[PDB]
RNA sequence: AUAGGUUUGGUCCUAGCCUUUCUAUUAGCUCUUAGUAAGAUUACACAUGCAAGCAUCCCCGUUCCAGUGAGUUCACCCUCUAAAUC
C-alpha cells in the first residue's frame, strides 16, 4: 500500500491473547496499523516471568542492524529492551525512573523511621 | 566506548579473524555534531497554511 | 487398585482370554460410517449409560503408568502409534486419560517405543569463541565505574538551574541533588 | 480516529491543556543524558550504514564476485 | 479377507456392485496372484525386498530352486505400465473427497 | 599420545564394533509404508548388500569424547543505577540461521544490574527454545532421573537410552557423561556389552573403561565368545594409552 | 537495460500488411495443471522489420526494444532464422528442402 | 487408465525428476527434429520423454518444436548476450543428448544447492507467525512458558477479576 | 480504462484557488491578545507563550 | 467413500434421487460454573454522547488508525524513477 511517506519502524506487537500479553518485535511501516503486515519479523519478545524467573526475548542481531542501517526508527520499548541487551545504551527514561524509584524508596525509609 | 555487548560481539569477531589485539574498539563523535534543539530551522523548506 | 494384578488374574483370563478388551465392543450407531469422534464420558454422576467403553464397564480396569499390558492393549504392536478413539471405541476422556498414561509409561520407561539416533545440532565442538569462553574485561569494570560517564548523576553548575527557573516561573518543583546509591 | 471533516466536541473548546512543572536540576540532567546518547545512537546508525554499504559493495563489485563471475564466463567458453 | 486369513489391506470396489459378482472376482483375485518364489522360478534372480521401515538392507525374499540367472533385468526406463488416475491424484494430492480417510472402528 | 580421533585408534574401535547388518538395520517400529521388491542378480545383491555396509559405517562414525566444559562465570557490564527495579531477570539471544550454536551471543540481564554471558545450562536450552530439535525436549526430562535409568537398565535397554542421551543433553555436557559413566557402570556389573556392538559403544564404553583401568571384564568377554584377535587389540590399545 | 518482459523470442511470420512491422504469432508451451500435458499456447507479437526482408510463413527471432515504439510493437527483427522455402542448415551450410539436401556435402 | 501411450509423462513426480535446470543466460531453446527418419531417434525420443522435464524446471525458457525443416536433427540456442549455441544431436540416444545439454547450459549441483540454502535461509525456524508461513504460533506452544488462558486459566494475577 | 477528467478538473481548480484568494498572512498570522487565540484559525495559543 | 437405500413378477446392466460423515447460520425445546476465541441481516435511515491533537505562536498531524464489501480483473513480477527515511 501507499502511505504518505511512512517512516520504517523496529516496532513491538501484541501476538497474545487477554491477559496474557506476548510481543512480537518487527520492522514495519510507520503507518501501517499494530497486528497489521510488516516488512520482516525479528525477534519476539515475552514479558510474563516464565518458569523459574525467566523474560525472554529474542533479537536477530544481524538483521536489526541491516534495518537501522536502512534507516528504521525505534519505539521507546524497543530502544529500552536493546539498551537492557546491552546492544544499546541504557535509554536515559529508564535511568530517570530507576532514579525516581530509588528517591521514592528513601522517602518510604524516612516514613519508616519517623513512625518508629 | 561502544556499548557492552556490541563491542563484545567485535572483539570475538576479531578473535575468530586471528589477530588478538588489546587495543579496544571504540567510536568517535567528532563527526557527529550536535546543533542543539533550540537552533533555527528553515522557512524554505516548511508549508504555510 | 494398584492394578497389574486384575491383568495377570484368573477373572480376566475367563473374561477376555488372548485377544484385547476391546475386540467384543461395537458402537451402536447411525448407518454406515460412525460418528468420528466417540462419546464424551460412559459414565454421568455415578452412573452407567448405555454398553459402555471397554474400559467404563468393568470396575478392575484401571489406566496407569504402571498397567503396562493395558497400555500396549490399546497402541499398535508394528506402529508406536496410540489408537485414534473410534479404532477401539473407547470413551473420549477416558481416551484422553489412557493417551496421558501413555506418555506416562514412555517418560518412566515401563513401555517401548522407538528412540531413533539423531545428529548433534552442532557440527562443530569448540568452545573457543568469545560467545561462551571469556572477553577481556572493560577499563570501566575495572575501575568500578558505570559504562558511560553520564549514567550516574552530576550537580549542574547553579547558573543553569537559575536560567531553568527563570524559563519555568510560574511551573516549579522543589527538588533533592544526587539520588541515594541503595533503596531497601 | 476523526477525520477533520467532522466539528470537534463541545466539552473540549473549553480545555487549558496546562504542562507539568519541573525540577530544574532533574531536568538539566535529563537535557544532558539526552545529548550524549543521542550522539552515541546516531554514530551506532551511521556504522550500521557502513556495513550495509560495503556489503551492497561485495554483492554487487566486490572483488571475489567479480572474480567468480569472471570464472564464470570462462567455463561457459 | 477375515474368512481366508488375509488380516490387513486395502480394497476400492468401483463401476457396479452386485455382490455374487463382487465376492467370485475377489476369489479368482486371490487366485491368481504369483508368490515370489513363482516370480523368483519365472526369472531367475533374487526377489529383494527393501524397506523404508527397516534401513537399506537388502532383505532376500524368494531366491529360485535351482539355476540363477546372470544377465541382469534391462532396466528399460520409465516403464509403461498403463497405470491408474486415482492412485496418482492421491499421491499428488489433488483429490480429497470428505469420505476417505475416516476414523472407523478395528476392521 | 590418547587422541581420540587418530585415525587407528578409530580403525581399531570400529573394528572391536561389529557391523551385524540386522542390528544396525533393526526392524523400526515407525509408520510403515508397503515395501518395493526388486529383482536382483547376484552381483546386484553383492553390490546392495556393500551399499547397506556403507551405510551401516556411516551410522556408526559418530560420535566423539570431548569432557566437560568449564562454567561461564562472566560479565559483559555491570550497572549500578538499575539496582532491582526491573526485576524477574531478562534473557537476551542472538539469533542468525547462518551463525553455529556455540558462536551466539546469550546475555542475562539480572535484578542486580549486570549483564552475565548466561550459564551454560541457561544456553542450551534458550538454543532449543529458538531452534527446536527432532528429541530435545526444554525442561530435563524424568528418563534421566536416577529410579528411571535404574528401570531402563533392568528391561536390558541401554542403547535406547544412549540414544536419548545424545538427543538431549549436547556432548560437552555434565549430565549427559555422568548418564554415560552410570549406563557404562551398569553394562560392567552383571555383564551384558553384546547389547552394544552395532553402535555408539566404539568409544564409549572401550575408552572410558582403558582409561578407568577396568579392562578386565571386556577381556572376560571376549574370550568366553571367541574375538582373541580383538581382545588383543584392545590389550595394544591399553598398553599404548599407559 | 530495456522496459519490456520478453527480451529474445522466436515465433512464425503471418502479416507483412502494414510498414515496416511484421507480425509475429510466439507460442511457449503451459501445463494445464490438471492433465499436466503441455499444450502448445500462442500469443501474437508484432516486430521492427527495417527493409521488410521478412515474408509470410518465415521463422523469425525477435530482440527487445529499449523502448516501445508505438502501442503494440516493442520488438526488432533481430534475425530471420528460417527463410521461407530457402532454408539453410546450421550444420553443414548447404541449400536443402525439407529432409533432403539440394546441394549435397562432400563440396 | 490415463489415456497417454506412456502415462508416467503426466505424474508430476516424472516431472520434477529432469535433472536439468537452465543456467540464467538462455531464452529461447529451439528443438528441430525429424519424424521418420530411422538415424535421428534419439531426438525424436527427447522431445517426446525429456522435454516437457525440462519446461518443468524451467518455465521461462522458450521451447519451440520443428518437425521437418532439415534433415539432421538438432537443438539451437538463444542467450541474453545474443549469441547461439548450436547442438547436433543426431546419432545420440535421448540419454546423452541430457547429458550434453547438462554440461552445457545447466546449472552445477552446487548452484541448486546453494540456492536451496538461501531459501531456507528467507524462511526463519525461531519466530512466530499462522502455521503456512512460521512455525508454531506464540510462545504459550514452547514448554515451560504461561500457557495460554484458552487451554488452563491464569491465576487471580489477571485483571478485572483481581 | 476510462478517463477520470472531471477529477482531473477539480485538482486544477483547487490549485488555481490556492495561487490566488490564499491568505495574505496579515489575516492568518493575527491574534486577539485578550482571549488569546486567532482569527480564521479559531484555535488557541500554547500556555508556555502566553 | 469401506460404502448403504431405491427402478423390477423377477435377474443383469446403466442410472438419477436419497442415506451415512464434517462444518457454519437461523428454528423449536431445554441449560450448572469457570477460562478463552467469535459476534447487524441491510453501501437502508439516524436521536444523544464521544472517537485528533500537539506544541513557546510557525509548523507537523488529523491524507494514518478504526469501518464496510457497494463496485470490480490497478493487488504478483520486471523496467524506470517522485516522495519519503538514514
Ligand atoms: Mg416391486
Ligand atoms: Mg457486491
Ligand atoms: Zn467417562
Ligand atoms: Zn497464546
Amino acid at each position: 500500500k501507499a502511505y504518505r511517506g511512512g517512516h520504517l519502524t523496529i516496532r513491538l506487537a501484541l501476538g497474545g491473547c487477554t491477559n496474557r500479553p506476548f510481543y512480537r518485535i518487527v520492522a514495519a511501516h510507520n503507518k501501517c496499523p499494530r497486528d497489521g503486515r510488516f516488512v520482516e519479523q525479528l525477534g519476539s519478545y515475552d514479558p510474563l516471568p516464565n518458569s523459574h524467573g525467566e523474560k525472554l526475548v529474542a533479537l536477530n542481531l544481524d538483521r536489526i542492524r541491516h534495518w537501522i542501517g536502512c534507516g528504521a526508527h525505534l519505539s521507546k520499548p524497543m530502544e529500552k529492551l536493546l539498551g537492557l541487551a546491552g546492544f544499546f545504551p541504557l535509554h536515559p527514561m529508564m535511568i530517570t525512573n530507576a532514579e525516581r524509584l530509588r528517591r521514592k524508596r528513601a522517602r518510604e525509609v524516612l516514613l519508616a523511621s519517623q513512625k518508629t | 566506548p561502544y556499548p557492552p555487548l556490541l563491542r563484545a560481539m567485535i572483539i570475538a569477531e576479531r578473535q575468530k579473524n586471528g589477530d588478538t589485539s588489546t587495543e579496544e574498539p571504540m567510536l568517535n563523535v567528532q563527526r557527529i555534531r550536535m546543533e542543539p534543539w533550540d537552533y533555527p530551522a528553515k522557512q524554505e523548506d516548511k508549508g504555510r497554511a | 487398585d494398584e492394578p497389574w494384578k486384575y491383568l495377570e488374574s484368573e477373572e480376566y483370563q475367563e473374561r477376555y482370554g488372548s485377544r484385547p478388551v476391546w475386540a467384543d465392543y461395537r458402537r451402536n450407531h447411525k448407518g454406515g460410517v460412525p460418528p468420528q469422534r466417540t462419546r464424551k464420558t460412559c459414565i454421568r454422576r455415578n452412573k452407567v449409560v448405555g454398553n459402555p467403553c471397554p474400559i467404563c464397564r468393568d470396575h478392575k480396569l484401571h489406566v496407569d503408568f504402571r498397567n503396562v499390558k493395558l497400555l500396549e492393549q490399546f497402541v499398535c504392536a508394528h506402529t508406536g502409534i496410540i489408537f485414534y478413539a473410534p479404532y477401539t471405541g473407547v470413551c473420549v476422556k477416558q481416551h484422553k486419560r489412557l493417551t496421558q498414561a501413555i506418555q506416562k509409561a514412555r517418560d518412566h520407561g515401563l513401555l517401548i517405543y522407538h528412540i531413533p539416533q539423531v545428529e548433534p545440532r552442532d557440527l562443530d565442538f569448540s568452545t573457543s569463541h568469545g560467545a561462551v569462553s571469556a572477553t577481556p574485561p572493560a577499563p570501566t569494570l575495572v575501575s568500578g565505574d558505570p559504562w558511560y560517564p553520564w549514567y550516574n548523576w552530576k550537580q549542574p553548575p547553579e547558573r543553569e538551574l537559575s536560567r531553568l527557573r527563570r524559563l519555568y516561573q510560574g511551573h516549579l518543583q522543589e527538588e533533592s541533588g544526587p539520588p541515594p546509591e541503595s533503596m531497601p | 480516529r476523526k477525520t477533520r471533516h467532522d466539528p470537534l466536541a463541545k466539552s473540549k473548546i473549553e480545555r487549558v491543556n496546562m504542562p507539568p512543572a519541573v525540577d530544574p536540576a532533574e531536568f538539566f540532567v535529563l537535557m544532558e543524558r539526552y545529548q550524549h546518547y543521542r550522539q552515541t545512537v546516531r554514530a551506532l546508525r551511521m556504522e550500521f550504514v557502513s556495513e550495509v554499504q560495503r556489503k551492497v559493495h561485495e554483492a554487487r563489485a566486490g572483488v571475489l564476485a567479480e572474480r567468480k563471475a569472471l570464472k564464470d564466463a570462462a567455463e561457459h567458453r | 479377507c477375515r474368512l481366508i486369513g488375509i488380516k490387513d489391506m486395502y480394497a476400492k470396489v468401483s463401476g457396479s456392485i452386485n455382490m455374487l459378482s463382487l465376492t467370485q472376482g475377489l476369489f479368482r483375485g486371490l487366485s491368481r496372484q504369483e508368490t515370489h518364489q513363482q516370480l523368483a522360478d519365472k526369472k531367475g534372480l533374487h526377489v529383494v525386498e527393501i524397506r523404508e521401515e527397516c534401513g537399506p538392507l537388502p532383505i532376500v525374499v524368494a531366491s529360485p530352486r535351482g539355476p540363477l540367472r546372470k544377465d541382469p533385468e534391462p532396466e528399460d526406463e520409465v516403464p509403461d505400465v498403463k497405470l491408474d488416475w486415482e492412485d496418482v491424484k492421491t499421491a499428488q494430492g489433488m483429490k480429497r473427497s470428505v469420505w476417505s480417510n475416516l476414523k472407523r472402528a478395528a476392521t | 599420545k590418547p587422541t581420540f580421533m587418530d585415525e587407528e585408534v578409530q580403525s581399531i574401535l570400529t573394528k572391536m564394533t561389529g557391523l551385524n547388518l540386522q542390528k544396525t538395520f533393526k526392524p523400526a517400529i515407525q509408520e510403515l509404508k508397503p515395501p518395493t521388491y526388486k529383482l536382483m542378480t547376484q552381483a546386484q545383491l553383492e553390490e546392495a548388500t556393500r551399499q547397506a555396509v556403507e551405510a551401516a559405517k556411516v551410522r556408526l562414525k559418530m560420535p566423539p569424547v570431548l569432557e566437560e566444559r568449564v562454567p561461564i562465570n562472566d560479565v559483559l557490564a555491570e550497572d549500578k543505577i538499575l539496582e532491582g527495579t526491573e526485576t524477574t531477570k531478562y534473557v537476551f539471544t542472538d539469533i542468525s540461521y547462518s551463525i553455529p550454536h556455540r558462536e551466539r551471543f546469550i546475555v542475562v540481564r539480572e535484578p542486580s544490574g549486570t549483564l552475565r554471558k548466561a550459564s551454560w545450562e541457561e544456553r542450551d536450552r534458550m538454543i532449543q527454545v529458538y531452534f527446536p530439535k527432532e528429541g530435545r525436549k526444554i525442561l530435563t526430562p524424568i528418563i534421566f532421573k536416577e529410579e528411571n535409568l535404574r528401570t531402563m537398565y533392568s528391561q536390558d535397554r541401554h542403547v535406547d537410552v544412549l540414544n536419548l542421551c545424545f538427543a538431549q543433553f549436547e556432548p560437552d555436557s555434565t549430565e549427559y557423561i555422568k548418564v554415560h559413566h552410570k549406563t557404562y557402570e551398569d553394562i560392567d556389573k552383571r555383564g551384558k556389552y553384546d547389547l552394544l556392538r552395532s553402535t555408539r559403544y566404539f568409544g564409549g564404553m572401550v575408552w572410558y573403561f582403558v582409561n578407568n583401568k577396568k579392562i578386565d571384564g571386556l577381556l572376560i568377554d571376549q574370550i568366553q565368545r571367541d574375538l582373541i584377535d580383538d581382545a588383543t587389540n584392545l590389550v595394544q590399545l591399553y598398553h599404548v594409552l599407559h | 537495460r530495456s522496459s519490456v518482459h520478453a527480451r529474445w523470442i522466436v515465433g512464425k511470420v503471418i502479416g507483412t500488411k502494414m510498414q515496416k512491422t511484421a507480425k509475429v504469432r510466439v507460442t511457449r508451451l503451459v501445463l494445464d495443471p490438471y492433465l499436466l500435458k503441455y499444450f502448445n499456447k500462442r500469443k501474437t507479437y508484432f516486430a521492427h522489420d527495417a527493409l521488410q526482408q521478412c515474408t509470410v510463413g518465415d521463422i523469425v527471432l525477435l530482440r527487445a526494444l529499449p523502448v516501445p515504439r508505438a502501442k503494440h510493437v516493442k520488438h526488432e527483427l533481430a534475425e530471420i532464422v528460417f527463410k521461407v522455402g530457402k532454408v539453410i542448415d546450421p550444420v553443414t551450410g548447404k541449400p536443402c528442402a525439407g529432409t533432403t539436401y539440394l546441394e549435397s556435402p562432400l563440396s | 487408465p490415463m489415456k497417454g501411450r506412456f502415462p508416467i509423462r503426466r505424474t508430476l513426480q516424472y516431472l520434477s525428476q529432469g535433472n536439468v535446470v537452465f543456467k540464467d543466460s538462455v531464452k529461447v531453446m529451439t528443438v528441430n527434429y525429424n519424424t521418420h527418419g530411422e538415424l535421428g531417434e534419439g531426438a525424436r525420443k527427447f522431445v517426446f520423454f525429456n522435454i516437457p522435464q525440462i519446461q518443468y524446471k524451467n518455465p521461462w525458457v522458450q521451447i519451440m518444436m520443428f518437425k521437418n525443416m532439415t534433415p539432421s536433427p538438432f537443438l539451437r540456442f538463444y542467450l541474453d548476450s545474443g549469441e547461439q549455441v548450436l547442438v547436433d544431436v543426431e546419432t545420440k540416444s535421448n540419454k546423452e543428448i541430457m547429458e550434453h545439454i547438462r554440461k552445457i547450459l545447466g546449472k552445477n549441483e552446487e548452484t541448486l544447492r546453494e540456492e536451496e540454502e538461501e531459501k531456507k535461509q528467507l524462511s526463519h525456524p525461531a519466530n512466530f507467525g499462522p502455521r503456512k508461513y512460521c512455525l508454531r504460533e506464540c510462545i504459550c506452544e514452547v514448554e515451560g512458558q504461561v500457557p495460554c488462558p484458552s487451554l488452563v486459566p491464569l491465576p487471580k494475577e489477571m485483571r478485572g477479576k483481581y | 480504462v476510462r478517463p477520470r477528467l472531471i477529477a482531473e478538473l477539480a485538482r486544477r481548480v483547487r490549485a488555481l484557488r490556492e495561487q490566488l484568494n490564499r491568505p495574505r498572512d496579515s489575516q492568518l498570522y493575527a491574534v486577539d491578545y485578550e482571549t488569546l487565540t486567532r482569527p480564521f484559525s479559531g484555535r488557541r495559543l500554547p500556555v508556555r507563550a502566553w
